[PDB]
């Protein structure tokens, strides 16, 4: 007994071709090791990862990669169709990297904005610091490994409604309802004298272009979205503000930059804008669907959530129409994190459910349940395979991606987690409460 | 000793001896079974220490279990390691407790591809103690270390409250500088006493939140441990060292001693 294998490509990246005949016995360690071969890259420790066979609905589960694959080749699913029983499908793609040993003492807290809200920072990888923002007018910035307070950043006038932090971790930014974004040194906790005016009204979301691949001419930019129900573009190093994008009747709510290239809006008009933010200011696209207000955004695919619980997935960048429209969520999503990440989507609501979503198929993987209450956050945390949720339940839950169940649960006698931060090591949580603890977790 | 003191044959014969680890004060046995004895149904599932010892300066940590032969080491780390890490001076602060520690679980952690309990042995558990620093840098570390807040410096009394931004101060040696700070002008008497070799290597204070901030980093980035390279075998080490042990004796050269005492002490002189 042998399988012939047909593996195509999925999703831009590597590509190969040549079917390859392996033995049946052959265990899915075995197949990727015969697959990679092939590919060209080796054998190290890159998992190679894959996704099977396209269908799964039904009553029993569908294509499991695990499965040794003389027993997949009898059983798919079905028997397979009539082109397959003789070879089986792989999409093949990277990530993804190991962290060993988990560990477990109760995350140290810091305390800090007394009772206040809105916004989290975490510079993933070597930084350790963390950036709270809050109505309180200030923002705070915090070692992850020492958990205690470095700065606080007290220019604003009021409330601090976004911030946007740079990889370096050098530059931090803020929007307050002072309608004004301010730029500070993270380190010297120094105003960059980046004052930015402009705005009317509260700067409530913001999206920064950190690095700037493209020539000097070209550098760092934030897009900030407002109240006002306009978008501006600003030059971090030179506070200047390059262009002003209007044509939103609403608010703002969500914006997506660091497209380099391409503004993505949401606003309370229930409409979405792609825009061409160089010297021109104009919106090449509005995306119309949305029946409500739409709060989140990602950009990949172009991905709205909005208060009508629909989550629209928008094509390819010049027709502005709809890929597909996902439903099945009751309430208002509050984020999703959507990427290149093999088109996958998981989108957290009030309805307090999470669910990953297959943005090609339109397929919804599956819904994980078990929170009492809204979902706040989400993060795909250790990668494709984990995924992290909070909630009021005072709870930030790990999940498994591929099965969707829950393995285990972080919180307890609070009140409730606002937003989540995650890195490799740890988690962030910022809490809200009575008694109220930022909470740092270690693994 | 005293005349009217002295034991009797019936003291001695009767006596019964508390074990050794005892009579040595060094185990707390009462302590060592709650620390060591596992649930029956888990089997051999062992139940592994970190344990935390200060000597008159070098701090110890081993990951530490159990077998009726012997406890057995998984991992060791100790503070004179640290210069390793670029730390040279104060290697018994809480700082190189932290330090310790942190090297403590980012090496067994490593080796391992994890919970532990905290043998404080016969530490005094006072809120601020050092030993405690361990367990804040073994946990920061990634290790599962149960424990509470409220023996961490800066663990308010009179209310159920951490303030970490002290902590933190600690667990950089903020407590030494900011000393260190002090001591620069309201007396250099004692500041190149104490302190000295922070002038002899032009380290002022400042700088030491730096040392350490960078320990950290130096220390998750190769935490697998070197041995000393060691110069001198096994054997030699050996015979030099039997140059200085006394060596007992035969039944008969006692015997020639006693009957030599006998010709001497005796014989009328």
């Amino acid at each position: 007994p042998n399988v012939s294998i047909k593996f195509q490509a999925l999703d831009t990246g590597d590509n190969v071709g040549g079917a390859l005949r392996v033995p049946g016995a052959i265990s899915e360690k075995q197949l990727e090791e015969l697959l990679n071969q092939l590919n060209g890259t080796s054998d190290d420790p890159v998992p190679y990862t894959f996704s099977c066979t396209i269908q799964g609905k039904k009553a029993s589960d569908p294509v499991k990669t695990i499965d040794i694959t003389d027993n997949l080749y009898s059983s798919l699913i079905k028997p397979g169709y009539n082109s397959t029983e003789d070879q089986i499908t792989l999409l093949y793609t990277p990530r993804a990297v190991f962290k060993v040993k988990p560990v477990t003492r109760s995350s140290s807290a810091i305390a800090g904005h007394g009772s206040t809200i809105l916004c989290s920072a975490f510079a993933p990888h070597t930084s350790s610091r963390m950036v709270t923002g809050a109505g309180d007018n200030t923002a705070r910035i915090w070692d992850c490994d020492t958990q205690t307070p470095m700065h606080t950043l007290k220019g604003h006038y009021n409330w601090v409604l976004c911030v946007s932090w740079s990889p370096d971790g050098e530059v931090i930014a803020t929007g307050s309802m002072d309608n004004t974004i301010r730029l500070w040194d993270p380190k010297s906790g120094q105003c960059l004298g980046d004052a930015l005016r402009g705005h009317s009204k509260w700067i409530t979301s913001l999206s920064w272009e950190p690095i700037h691949l493209v020539k000097p001419g070209s550098k760092p930019r934030l897009a900030s979205s407002s109240k006002d129900g306009t978008i501006k573009i600003w030059d971090t190093v030179s506070r200047v503000c390059q262009y002003t994008m209007s044509g939103h009747t609403n608010s703002v709510s969500c914006v997506k930059w660091g497209g380099q290239g391409l503004l993505y809006s949401g606003s309370h008009d229930r409409t979405v804008r792609v825009w061409d933010i160089n010297s021109q200011g104009r919106c090449i696209n509005i995306l119309k669907s949305h029946a409500h207000w739409v709060n989140h955004l990602s950009l990949s695919m172009m991905v709205t959530a909005s208060d009508d619980y629909t989550m629209f997935l928008w094509n390819p960048l010049k027709s502005t129409k709809p890929i597909a429209r996902m439903t099945g969520h009751q309430k208002l999503v509050n984020h999703v994190a959507f990427s290149p990440d093999g088109r996958y989507i998981v989108s957290a609501s009030f309805d307090n459910s999470i669910k990953l979503w297959d943005g090609r198929d339109g397929k919804f993987i599956s819904t994980f349940r078990g929170h009492v209450a809204s979902v706040y956050q989400v993060a795909w945390s250790s990668d494709c395979r984990l995924l992290v949720s909070c909630s009021k339940d005072t709870t930030l839950k790990v999940w498994d991606v591929r099965t969707r169940k829950l393995s285990v649960d972080l919180p307890g006698h609070k009140d409730e987690v606002y937003t989540v931060d995650w890195s490799v090591d740890g988690k962030r949580v910022c809490s809200g409460g009575k008694d109220k603890m930022v909470r740092l977790w270690t693994h | 000793a005293f005349q009217k003191d002295a034991k009797s044959s019936a003291y001695s014969s009767r006596f019964q001896t508390p074990f050794r680890r005892r009579r040595e004060g060094k185990t707390d046995y009462y302590q060592r079974k709650r620390l060591v004895t596992q649930h029956k149904a888990k089997y051999n599932t062992p139940k592994y220490r970190l344990v935390v010892r200060f000597t008159n300066k070098d701090i110890i940590c081993q990951i530490i279990s159990s077998t009726i032969t012997g406890d057995v080491v998984l991992a060791a780390a100790y503070s004179h390691e640290l210069p390793r890490y670029g730390i040279t001076h104060g290697l018994t602060n809480w700082a190189a407790a932290y330090a310790t520690g942190l090297l403590i679980a980012r090496r067994t952690l490593q080796k391992l591809g994890f919970k532990v309990f905290l043998d404080i042995g016969l530490q005094r558990t006072t809120t601020g103690a050092r030993v405690f620093g361990a367990l804040k840098g073994a946990s920061d570390g990634g290790l599962y270390v149960p424990h509470s807040e409220n023996r961490f410096p800066g663990w308010d009394f009179e209310t159920e409250e951490i303030d970490p931004e002290l902590l933190r101060s600690y667990i950089f040696g903020g407590h030494v500088s900011q000393y260190m700070e002090e001591l620069a002008d309201d007396d250099e008497e004692r500041f190149s006493e104490l302190f000295k070799g922070y002038l002899a290597d032009d380290i002022d204070a400042d700088s030491l939140e730096d040392i350490y901030t960078s320990a950290h980093e130096a220390i998750r980035a190769d935490p697998a441990f070197k041995p000393t390279e060691k110069k001198f075998t096994k054997e030699q080490y050996a015979a030099e060292s039997k140059k200085y042990r006394q060596t007992k004796l035969s039944k008969e050269e006692r015997a020639a001693r006693v009957a030599a005492k006998i010709a001497a002490l005796a014989g009328q002189q």
